[PDB]
């Protein structure tokens, strides 16, 4: 019906810095080339690219889903 | 927590249980030993965390039991300094060990046994008693071949493998092997562990040989060694020994035989004018003949005929020299005999008296 | 039995055939049996049948009408041949030596195949890329990584090289081998969204939409 | 180069491989055509998760003014 049954819910941009690669356009401009609803950008134990993330979700009719990924104790 | 035990029933143990004890323990209390007294045993534990010695003085005057945690170097040096028959009395007084010994007195600083890192219980598998003189020859055969180094973390250990009545014993670089098997008399059945080089020299340095036997246990993922009271237990490193099967030569048609010694002599003179990296050493096999020689950039030179008993057709061989002096030293045998293949194979060597242990060195291309 | 060659050149043709209007000037080998240098080496000057190529001229010194009365490739086909016949043949770039060698092959019209079909061609540049990869592997660049005198040596040209290719070959062919050894569906939860949450998502897409243009959810 | 390794470095993790790229929808669903459930709860949990974090806003603190306006 409303028709993509995956969107990818643990990626990392390059804001991560211990890892990640493509920056943040290029990332949600795949994502729509890829006939995609939405995509999780869970940068590593930060938010720094949020307001790119942000930005590039209403530029491309992507919904945004905020995380970030950690090393627990 | 009480005891007081004599200076000569402490000291053979309390030298043994300081040797793991060494590499920079972080963890202060690695420095130190536990003491648990029940009984009339107290018990020592000297680790490195990976592995453990445990060793037993009987107590024949008063005893109270209780634990604590003392220095193991200084206090191993205090009791061997003592004088033979001194009187050394423990008691603890609150958060110090009072050690007296009669009109001296000493104060050591208190942790608690508590804090003392515990491994796990584990369980015996296979079981095995075998004299100490079996248990020497094994080790001092073959620990020269131990990797010093190795990113193959696995090679850093011996294969002790059992089965039928056969232990074979085996440890290498990725460039050497030296292999030794022993009779145990009793059918054991298989298993395969690798202990880890400071574990394989400190288990050598606590054989004497003598009478008493030693009695081993391997579980899981331990193994447990009792000659009479003295105890000591090591983790082993996995798995996935490759085939040392394999490696052998596969029935080397050519036999050179001489007098251990001399050939060994000839080779440490021949070392001295190799090279730095590669230590190599060209050697020359014609009818009933050797020649070793060894060469450097700068054209110094050693150079060696010698009366050797050989037949088969002339080749030349390169090799790294201190390898193969390392196995003429623990070859401490009146004859061997080399089995060749070829100038570019690995090359096995026994005592022309015994294959209980075979060694094989690869060739270098110099 | 292990055979070194260097062969000096006129130069080559950058475009085409590399062998195409050029022809051999000189020949310097040296033979290494066992890992020694035995001294029977194969030193010839040939004639040029041609200009010698100013490139060549500046690497080591070499005039045309100094190979003038020296022999041709012809005089010492089969002596060149015998020499290196049944050996192992260590080149550098063995595409550019081969070509040439069995070019000058072809020019005596003996029918000479290609020295590949009777002889193991080996090239030591392909051997020091796969050791140093991506690495400059040339003669300089391992005669200095090896320790090596190249500028006290009387022997200037083809034999200077082949004479630094054998140490360099020795080198990389050192020290030691290597050890052979390496070697139902069931259930499980689906958890649909509540109520809450899809007012939360239809309100935030309704944001998306309405501030973009656009909805693939709902594209 | 963050973690200061060199290439040829036998240290160097290896933490990583090739799959880690972004895969479509349809490379998904033959990667895990034998969790079928895995997929669909991608879809539902995406539903649950809406935020409106605060934008275009501004926020002034104060200042001991007495009882005068901030202002006067």
């Amino acid at each position: 019906m409303s028709e993509p049954r995956f969107v990818h819910l643990r990626v990392h941009s390059d804001y991560s810095m211990i890892d990640g690669l493509a920056k943040t356009a290029p990332l949600v401009k795949k994502a729509a080339a890829l006939g995609m609803p939405a995509l999780a950008i869970t940068d590593f134990t930060n938010l720094c690219g949020l307001v790119k993330f942000y930005g590039a979700g209403h530029g491309a009719g992507i919904k945004p889903i905020v995380g970030a990924d950690f090393n627990v104790q | 927590m009480k005891f007081t035990v004599e200076r000569e029933h402490l000291l053979k143990p309390l030298q043994q249980v300081s040797g793991p004890l060494g590499g920079r323990p972080t963890l202060p209390i690695l420095g130190n030993l536990l003491l648990q007294v029940a009984d009339g045993t107290l018990s020592l534990t000297g680790t490195d965390l990976e592995m453990e010695m445990v060793a037993r003085v009987a107590l024949v005057q008063p005893h109270e039991p209780g634990a604590t945690t003392v220095p193991a170097r200084k206090f191993f040096d205090i009791c061997r300094g003592l004088p033979e028959g001194a009187e050394i009395a423990v008691q603890l007084e609150g958060e110090r060990m009072l050690v007296r010994s009669g009109r001296s007195r000493f104060s050591l600083s208190t942790l608690p046994a508590a804090d003392f890192p515990n491994l796990d219980d584990w369980q015996s598998e296979v079981e095995f008693t075998l004299p100490q003189a079996t248990m020497k020859r094994l080790i001092e055969a073959t620990q020269f071949s131990m990797a010093h180094q190795d990113v193959r973390y696995y090679l850093n250990g011996m294969l002790f493998e059992t089965e039928g009545e056969e232990l074979r014993t085996v440890a290498t670089d990725g460039h050497r092997l030296a292999v030794c098997s022993m009779p145990i008399g009793q059918s054991l059945p298989s298993h395969s562990v690798i202990v880890p080089r400071k574990g394989v020299i400190e288990l050598m340095r606590m054989l004497d040989g003598g009478d008493n036997p030693l009695r081993v246990q391997i579980g899981s993922n331990n193994i447990r060694a009792h000659v009479g009271d003295f105890i000591f237990t090591s983790k082993l490193v996995d798995g996935r020994f490759p085939d040392y099967r394999r490696v052998l030569p596969k029935n080397p048609d050519k036999h050179l035989e001489a007098g251990c010694d001399l050939l060994k002599q000839a080779f440490a003179r021949a070392a001295i004018l190799s090279n730095e990296k590669f230590r190599g050493v060209r050697l020359y096999v014609s009818e009933n003949q050797l020649k070793i020689t060894a060469n450097n950039p700068e054209q110094e030179e050693a150079e060696e005929i010698l009366d050797v008993t050989y037949s088969g057709a002339e080749m030349e061989i390169g090799f790294n020299v201190s390898y193969v002096l390392d196995v003429l030293n623990a070859l401490k045998c009146e004859n061997v005999r080399m089995m060749l293949t070829d100038s570019v194979s690995s090359v096995q060597i026994e005592d022309a008296a015994s294959q209980s242990a075979a060694y094989v060195v690869m060739p270098m291309r110099l | 039995r292990q055979i070194v060659l260097d062969t000096e050149t006129t130069g080559m043709n950058q475009i085409g055939a590399h062998y195409e209007g050029h022809k051999i000037i000189e020949i310097g080998a040296v033979e290494v049996v066992n890992r020694r240098l035995t001294g029977n080496n194969f030193h010839v000057y040939l004639k040029p049948d041609r200009l010698v190529d100013p490139e060549a001229f500046g690497v080591h010194g070499i005039a045309d009408e100094f190979l003038l009365d020296k022999p041709t490739f012809a005089e010492v086909a089969d002596e060149f041949m015998d020499y290196i016949r049944g050996a192992e043949l260590v080149i550098h770039n063995a595409a550019f030596d081969i070509g040439f060698m069995d070019y000058e092959f072809s020019l005596l019209k003996r029918d000479i195949p290609k020295t590949n079909t009777f002889c193991k061609v080996t090239d030591s540049l392909a051997v020091a890329r796969k050791m140093f990869p991506g690495k400059r592997n040339s003669l300089d660049a391992l005669c200095a990584r090896y320790e090596i005198d190249n500028s006290k040596r009387t022997l200037h040209g083809a034999l200077l090289d082949a004479q630094i290719l054998a140490e360099v070959y020795l080198a990389m062919t050192g020290g030691q081998l290597s050890l052979p050894l390496a070697m139902q569906a069931s259930k499980l939860r689906v958890v649909f969204a509540t109520d809450e949450e899809i007012a939360a998502h239809e309100a935030r897409l309704d944001l998306v939409q309405k501030k973009g243009g656009s909805c693939l959810w709902r594209a | 180069i963050h973690d200061g390794f060199t290439l040829d470095d036998p240290k160097r993790p290896r933490n990583y491989s090739p799959q880690q790229y972004m895969r479509s929808e349809e490379e998904m669903c033959e990667l895990f055509a034998d969790i079928p459930e895995a997929l669909a709860n991608t879809v539902e949990i995406a539903k649950r998760c809406n935020v409106t974090v605060r934008l275009g806003e501004y926020f002034l603190p104060q200042f001991p003014t007495g009882d005068m306006s901030t202002e006067d």
